[PDB]
């Protein structure tokens, strides 16, 4: 079930436009600390260091705040939103800039500004501003990073025994059920000297659980071998939090949490845990089940677009889904897939619109076999 | 130009653009 | 608000580093051994191990070697600290004084770098031109050996390999040379480099990189004139000297990696090897090559030696004596005799070393006297593994008991001329003297003719010429053996009273009122010498000979009793040679001179139960050497019980302890004794080798255990042992074990060796139906009960195929009063990676088999069991659940709750649960009995690596966690706010520099009601890896403000070795940052206060203000101290 379509484009948001003004990253904080940074309203998103965020802007006093904040530290707070409104937040991220692009366009200014995470913080206060745009007072989160588990109780005289071969081959059957024997044999070895098993401690392996959740990823659809996958369990864990689909609760919980290993394990038991999904307002479908949740984009299966009219939706990639009805034509104006046609998918029960139905504009493509839902009504069970 | 926001469907008359929206509030 | 006291018990035994070299003397060959924070330094001798110095440093010791630059005319000691805290030390001695100097220390980690993971590596040039430290991935730190380098400044040379295995210096340079093996994503290769110091860089090697094999692991550098360097590996041992080049593959280092190595002579001619399952090996070169003079190596014979322990680090010894190091084993000294050949092995084991670690787990039993307990831990890992039962002081095993209704005075009697067995014991009361005799077992008291009935007699003791001399109160009435005839009877002339008695063997020096008169026991006479008068009260004699000679005492030391002073007086006169008055007040109460092992002591016992140790000289005079321990709180008799080949002092008390030498200093042991008043030492024949204790209140004899404060008993198993528990209904241990089983050739596993799980008394396999390659390691699970008496494994049970053994618990569940064993495991398999099924399992030890009464089939991993208010609270995967016991023998679910944390640590206080897992996620719950839900009271989540938990009370929990660190929580429910009482608050942190690997609750000293109890509140004791002995007990704020301005104090007092601040090395330390230890006291050096000296004690207290209930005393005392101090040093 391939198609040959380069999975560059979804990502590259061509959608929006080509003449960008390219900017480079060069933004980072002092770890721990209390910041003041402005926040732009009107988005509902919980978002993680290292997504994509697509953002069109309309009022005029959000394009004077990111006008001024690129002549400033060019870097906002996408806010976090649980289930209470008004503002209920306790967490959130910092969104750095590497896209400007104004336009007046209809005598407007509809900055165009795309987007991605770089840290996280918690709000200690929430201090709205005279001019619409509110600047919080904010406390950077550091990133925890720990050590091997067999640091401390090594034995120090074998520990030349701790460098191993590099990986043989790769996705090779074989290759890896006695590799990663011997490497957990070797390895945990000193876990003799504790009350622990060696398992145990491989439960902890931050190598190990990041070769499971490549081997579950690579169930959901294939990776080409280090399809952009980074080697640091601190990326890849964020990667995967950021592609898995999960509602904002969950996305919240991945996100206070504080260190890689805890993450990779929490990541790994949502993916082992939930396999069944929903609709909000109905709670009583399970469209799109896990076997078949594909990814034709270099993020993930997850990624981040924008409608014309500043509205963000979170879509998710699927091979198919059933229980839906089509209303409208097979638009190709804004579709976030160059070579795709869009269309309006509903709810076949509730109503409530989850889900985008595409058809075919060229030969070496998938004809009408494509689905894109949405996080507006989406829960697993 | 009768056409969805919240959800982009699009029609030609107006009374199911505003069921649609009415449906997309609450 | 935690305010906790932790000491050790017991130091660190595991050896993790050894050297030898000329460090006391040019001409000694000193052993050096690192055990962790403690460096033993030895002088090899003929006969073995001389010990010569026990020093202990503010860390870890990582690198430690040996090295002798130019114009040093005994070889220095570089130390580096886990801390990273390097120093030089130098040997150092004046006379008899021994200290342990620092000629230039430091600190060399950097401001920003990871450690690399291959550990740290110290390494020196053979010309003693430079340092080479590995600490970060790629970096190579370079410390320049200069004079000037005071403070061991070095400089950073960037490494453009990462990834390096090992590197060494190469010999025969002409400029320092280091030659690592480093990895590349194309394989292995060695190279060298030219270290360089005026450049700061490196250099061109004298050779060009070869490729090694894959797995070529280890290097060492030969000595001049091979040169060169040998790289050996998990196949192939090869040998490269650039053009040079040699290469063999022996087919007997395939069974197991080589992990150490030693050079056994000084040209690098042969070579020893050690490797992970513990044999040894002996690399041989042959030199026969000889082109102009120079000399080129041939040929690479590998030699197979024997089996040793698993040796952690190996050192050769002069004369064919290798020390055998080990940290997971007991060490060993071994003799490479040539022509034995005993049965293919060349090794015989000369000595052999307590060694306790690892600790996996440990419980503390009353297995022997009711209320002191005992610890019996689980060390040993593979073939050195087994079992270590520890104890303090010296037990008395008794093998009599008699009625006295508080005998005045016990003392032998012989009434049988050449018998060489005594058949009396002359017992003397208050009012009587009552020799009772017991050939046997007897309670027949048959009366002397010579000694008076009616009268309380002082001293009767056997005299020369076939007399007894009975120094009564009456007078000095001499008897006889044979005839049963008093041959001499010195009656007062004043008709005075004798008050105090004291005669030797020939002499007989007693005191009348003031007046003292010497009357030697002449031949069937009582003729004295020289009479005196005493200005004071004689409170006590002290006239005895010292070594050889024996019929004459050179000096005769008394008390005053209104003086309270001791003057060396000799016996046929009474000058007063030298005078002293130690203590005051309270006059002595018994003067006894010492001399244990060619040492000559006086030690005065005064009436206020202290004892003042003090030197004497055999010629004339004597010194001072002026220190008092309280050892007791009642007027002590001190005697002489030889009993070991040397003197030994009984100090019988209201705290019987038995004063005692290790090699030249006298230390203090302590009997496990109620109270013994009286004693003295009894060969009889029906009781032999026996020492007859009458107490206050009855009469018994019994037998001495040893000479040492601590006894360790091993109990070997041949297999590593994981968990222990007892169970007092049927006096025996469980223990969880495995041993390792290798699949061979037919289809099923053979053991490597007999066990204690194979060698059992009867056996039993686990039979249930509830659910690769030859030469592959099976781990096989087994549960043993060991006897607690003769610890004899009784039974030794066999789990299911790929099962394993998690977790063990013996108590009674429910209304049933059988006492069980249940044990929760999990089946693993190598395919998957969490484990999807386990069992709980219920045992039950009577009539010596072992049967299974109910089995309970649960889906996860039971990581950890407790008895809840009589239920089971199990653990599984990331669970808790409560279990009831029916009465249909069978379990049932009561109570469940769904937690994020994998709940491997679960502890009970009352209704409290405390759950954990690895990454110190700490979650505290409670358990309502009216409504049967789990409720999370407060939690506490930080990243990082727990070890540990512990419940040191309703508010406190106490846990070990990442870089051998201590933590302390507590929650408030005091607290009005709600956000706060579903937070714990951390008051404790410490560095205690070992990993934690069990807490338990108890204490290996006698617990008694006291009154008064003591300052400290319960008692919690652990084990480590290193294998140390640890406790920590609750304090009071006042007490631990006290005794935090007093750790202050002796900070600025205490010089530590290598010059390491005590402030800094207690600082709870990670990888990521670093914050000062609060809410801990350092016990041990609350402790080393007591080996200062007066003028220093005198320095560390000056404004404690220790007085609490009203009044500050500014001065505090010094004195007053001493007694806080013996407290906190008696309650372990
Ligand atoms: N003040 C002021 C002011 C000034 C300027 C304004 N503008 C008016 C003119 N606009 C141009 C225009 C309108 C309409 C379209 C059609 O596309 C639409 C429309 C509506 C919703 C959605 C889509 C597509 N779509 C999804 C489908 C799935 C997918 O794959 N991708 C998507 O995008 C939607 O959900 C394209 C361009 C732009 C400027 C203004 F509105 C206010
Ligand atoms: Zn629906
Ligand atoms: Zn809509």
């Amino acid at each position: 079930n391939i198609i040959n379509f380069d999975t560059s484009l979804p990502t590259s948001h061509t959608y929006l436009g080509a003449d960008m003004e390219e900017f480079h990253g060069r933004t980072l904080h002092d770890d721990d600390s209390c910041q003041v940074i402005p926040v732009l309203p009107q988005v509902m998103m919980i978002l993680i260091p290292g997504q994509t965020l697509p953002l069109q802007l309309f009022h005029p006093q959000e394009v004077s705040m990111v006008r001024n904040l690129i002549q400033k530290d060019r870097t906002f707070a996408v806010l976090a939103y649980s289930n209470v409104q008004e503002r209920e937040a306790q967490f959130g991220t910092t969104a750095e800039i590497y896209a400007y692009r104004e336009e007046q366009d209809f005598g407007i200014e509809i900055v165009k500004v795309k987007a991605i995470g770089r840290q996280r913080f918690k709000v200690l206060e929430l201090r709205t501003q005279s001019d619409g745009i509110q600047q919080a007072k904010v406390q950077i989160l550091p990133e925890c990073v720990l050590p091997s588990t067999m640091s401390a109780v090594q034995l120090e005289s074998l520990n030349k025994c701790q460098i191993f071969p590099s990986k043989p081959v790769s996705r090779e059957d074989q290759c890896s059920y006695k590799w990663w024997q011997k490497y957990q044999k070797r390895k945990f070895h000193c876990a003799n000297l504790t009350s622990w098993p060696r398992w145990l401690y491989s439960l902890y392996d931050a190598e190990t659980l990041m070769d499971r959740i490549k081997k579950q990823l690579r169930e959901w659809d294939e990776n080409l071998k280090d399809d952009s996958l980074p080697s640091n369990p601190i990326d890849f864990s964020y990667r995967v939090a950021a592609c898995l689909p999960i509602d904002d609760v969950l996305r919240i919980q991945l996100l206070k949490i504080g260190s890689a290993i805890q993450r990779l394990r929490c990541e790994l038991d949502i993916m082992n845990k939930c396999t069944s999904l929903c609709c909000k307002q109905c709670q009583e479908t399970e469209i799109t089940t896990k076997n078949e949740i594909f990814s034709l984009s270099l993020c993930g299966p997850m990624a981040a677009y924008v409608n014309p009219h500043g509205y963000v939706h979170e879509t998710l990639t699927v091979y198919k889904a059933c229980n839906l009805n089509l209303i409208g034509r097979p638009s190709t104006e804004h579709s976030w897939f160059p070579g795709y046609a869009w269309t309006v998918a509903q709810c076949k029960i509730c109503a409530s619109h989850i889900g985008w139905k595409f058809t075919a504009t060229k030969k070496d493509m998938s004809p009408q076999k494509f689905w894109g839902l949405t996080r507006s009504a989406l829960l697993p069970t | 130009p009768f056409q969805c926001n919240q959800c982009g469907a699009s029609f030609t008359q107006k009374g199911n653009l505003l069921r649609h929206i009415k449906l997309h509030s609450g | 608000m935690s305010y906790n006291y932790v000491v050790t018990a017991q130091k660190p035994t595991a050896v993790n580093g050894c050297v030898t070299g000329h460090f006391t003397s040019a001409e000694d060959l000193n052993l050096l051994i690192a055990k962790n924070t403690r460096l033993e330094i030895y002088v090899v001798t003929a006969e073995g191990l001389r010990p010569v110095k026990e020093v202990g440093m503010y860390g870890k010791i990582a690198v430690m070697e040996l090295f002798r630059p130019k114009g040093e005319s005994k070889d220095l000691l570089f130390i580096l600290t886990a801390k990273y805290n390097a120093c030089i030390l130098e040997y150092k001695q004046s006379g008899e004084s021994i200290d342990i100097i620092t000629r230039a220390h430091g600190n060399v980690q950097d401001r920003i770098g990871r450690p690399s993971e291959t550990g740290i590596i110290g390494i020196i040039d053979p010309e003693c031109r430079m340092i080479g430290l590995r600490l970060y991935d790629g970096l190579f730190k370079v410390i320049p050996l200069d004079r000037d380098n005071k403070e061991l400044k070095a400089f950073n040379i960037r490494l453009e390999e990462l990834h390096v295995i090992d590197v060494k210096f190469l010999y025969g340079c002409q400029a320092p040379t280091i030659c690592f093996v480093y990895q590349d994503p194309q394989g292995r290769h060695v190279k060298t480099y030219e270290v360089s110091l005026r450049e700061k860089e490196f250099n061109k090697g004298p050779w060009k990189q070869e490729n090694v094999e894959a797995e070529a692991s280890m290097v060492i550098a030969v000595p001049e004139p091979f040169g060169g360097a040998i790289i050996i590996g998990q196949e192939s041992i090869t040998y490269h000297n650039g053009d040079k080049y040699l290469a063999i593959a022996p087919p007997i280092i395939k069974q197991s990696t080589i992990v150490c190595h030693n050079r056994v002579d000084p040209n690098g001619s042969r070579y020893l090897l050690g490797d992970m399952e513990g044999r040894l090996f002996m690399l041989l070169l042959e030199k026969e090559e000889q082109m102009d003079g120079t000399v080129t190596l041939k040929d690479l014979r590998v030699e197979l030696l024997g089996e040793t322990s698993i040796a952690e680090c190996l050192t050769y010894l002069d004369n064919g004596v290798v020390f055998v190091g080990s940290r997971l084993g007991d060490s060993q000294l071994v003799k490479l005799n040539v022509d034995s050949n005993e049965q293919g092995s060349y090794v015989v084991a000369m000595e052999t070393f307590t060694n306790l670690g690892p600790i996996v787990d440990m419980c503390v039993v009353d297995l022997e006297r009711q209320g002191q307990g005992q610890l019996v831990t689980c060390s040993g890992a593979f073939k050195e593994g087994s079992l270590r039962i520890i104890r303090n002081g010296i037990g008395i095993h008794e093998h009599a008991s008699i009625d006295l209704p508080g005998i005045k005075g016990l003392w032998p009697l012989r009434s049988d001329p050449n018998r060489e067995t005594d058949d009396t014991l002359v017992l003397s009361f208050v009012g009587q003297t009552r020799v009772l005799m017991l050939n046997g077992e007897e309670v027949e008291e048959t009366e002397l003719m010579g000694f008076v009935d009616d009268q309380q007699t002082f001293f009767c003791g056997n005299v020369a010429h076939q007399q007894l001399i009975q120094i009564t109160s009456a007078s000095v009435r001499l008897v006889s053996q044979e005839p049963k005839a008093l041959v001499s009877e010195w009656k007062e002339p004043q008709a005075k009273n004798i008050s105090v008695a004291s005669c030797n063997s020939s002499q007989v020096v007693v005191a009348v009122g003031r007046a003292l008169y010497y009357l030697q026991i002449h031949p069937q006479e009582l003729r004295q010498i020289s009479h005196t008068e005493m200005e004071h009260e004689v409170a006590c004699l002290d006239i005895t000979p010292l070594g050889d000679s024996n019929g004459l005492s050179p000096l005769c030391a008394i008390g005053l009793w209104t003086d309270i002073s001791a003057r060396i007086l000799k016996l046929p006169s009474f000058e007063l040679l030298h005078k002293e008055m130690l203590g005051g007040e309270i006059i002595p109460r018994s003067i006894l001179m010492t001399t244990f092992e060619s040492s000559h002591y006086l030690l005065c016992a005064l009436g206020d139960g202290a004892l003042f140790y003090f030197g004497l000289n055999i010629e004339t005079g004597l010194l001072s050497d002026r220190k008092k321990v309280t050892l007791g709180t009642q007027p002590t008799v001190l005697r002489t019980f030889r009993s070991l080949s040397t003197t030994n002092v009984f100090a019988c008390s209201d705290r019987p302890t038995v004063i005692y030498s290790s090699n030249h200093k006298l230390v203090f042991s302590n009997v496990n004794l109620k109270e013994v008043n009286y004693m003295c030492p009894l060969n009889s024949d029906g009781y032999p080798d026996s020492l007859a204790l009458a107490n206050n209140s009855t009469l018994t004899i019994g037998t001495i255990d040893e000479i040492q404060k601590l006894h360790i008993r091993t109990v070997p198993l041949y297999e590593s042992p994981r968990k222990i528990c007892y169970q007092e209904v049927s006096q025996c241990f469980g223990v969880l074990s495995s041993r390792i089983e290798v699949q061979d050739t037919s289809g099923g596993t053979t053991a490597l060796r007999p066990s204690a799980s194979t060698q059992a008394l009867s056996s039993s396999v686990s039979s249930s139906k509830l659910f690769t390659s030859f030469g592959e390691e099976v781990e096989v699970h087994n549960l043993l009960i060991i006897d607690q008496h003769t610890f004899e494994v009784l039974h030794a049970h066999q789990f299911l195929q790929n099962e394993y053994a998690l977790s063990l618990v013996s108590c009674k569940l429910g209304k049933d009063p059988n006492t069980y064993f249940i044990v929760g495991t999990a089946m693993v398999y190598p395919e998957e990676a969490e484990p999807k099924q386990g069992r709980i399992v219920v045992f039950q030890y009577s009539d010596g088999k072992l049967q299974t009464v109910a089995e309970k089939e649960v889906k996860g991993a039971v990581y950890s069991m407790v008895e809840f208010n009589g239920k089971l609270l199990a653990s599984i995967n990331s669970t808790v659940r409560l279990y009831e016991w029916t009465t249909e023998k069978e379990l049932r679910t009561e109570c469940n709750h769904y937690n994020n944390i994998m709940a491997l640590y679960l502890k009970t206080k009352g209704d409290f649960i405390l759950v954990g897992d690895l990454m110190r996620s700490v979650l505290l719950l409670a358990y309502k009995p009216m409504e049967g839900n789990f409720e999370e009271i407060a939690r506490d989540f930080n990243p990082n690596w727990m070890s540990a938990v512990e419940i040191l009370d309703d508010d406190n929990f106490l846990g070990a966690e990442n870089a051998f660190n201590l933590f302390v929580c507590q929650k408030d429910s005091a607290a009005t706010t709600d956000e706060e009482r579903q937070h714990l608050q951390e008051v404790g942190l410490f560095h205690l520099g070992e990993f934690v690997n069990v807490f338990c609750h108890g204490s290996l000293v006698m617990q008694n009601l006291g009154e008064t109890s003591t300052p400290t509140q319960g008692s919690v004791l652990f084990g480590t890896v290193n294998g140390m002995i640890g406790l920590v007990t609750s304090l009071s704020e006042s007490w631990y403000n006290l005794l935090l301005d007093m750790q202050n104090r002796l900070n600025k007092v205490i010089k530590s070795v290598g010059k390491i601040e005590h402030s800094f090395w207690r600082s709870f330390h990670t990888e990521r940052k670093t914050e000062p230890a609060t809410g801990f006291i350092d016990g041990d050096l609350i402790e080393s206060f007591l080996d200062i000296s007066r003028p220093k004690m005198q320095e560390v207290v000056a404004n404690l203000q220790y007085d609490d209930g009203s009044g500050m005393k500014r001065e505090a005392t010094a004195d007053d101290l001493i007694k806080v101090v013996e407290e906190l040093t008696r309650i372990h």
